[PDB]
C-alpha cells in the first residue's frame, strides 16, 4: 500500500491515485 | 508529500489534506 511504499522507498502522486479513488 | 518518508497514520490523516477533494475509496487496509 501507499504509506508502506513511502516508509521503505520513493513515493509519488501516482501511488496516491492507486488507492485515492 | 512527494518523495519523503513520513510513515504511519499521520500520512493517513495528511492524505485527507493532500489528495483533498473527492473523499476517497482507500482500500490497502488502513495504514496504522
Amino acid at each position: 500500500g501507499i504509506v508502506e511504499q513511502c516508509c521503505t522507498s520513493i513515493c509519488s502522486l501516482y501511488q496516491l491515485e492507486n488507492y485515492c479513488g | 508529500f512527494v518523495n519523503q518518508h513520513l510513515c504511519g497514520s499521520h500520512l493517513v490523516e495528511a492524505l485527507y489534506l493532500v489528495c483533498g477533494e473527492r473523499g476517497f475509496f482507500y482500500t490497502p487496509k488502513t495504514r496504522r
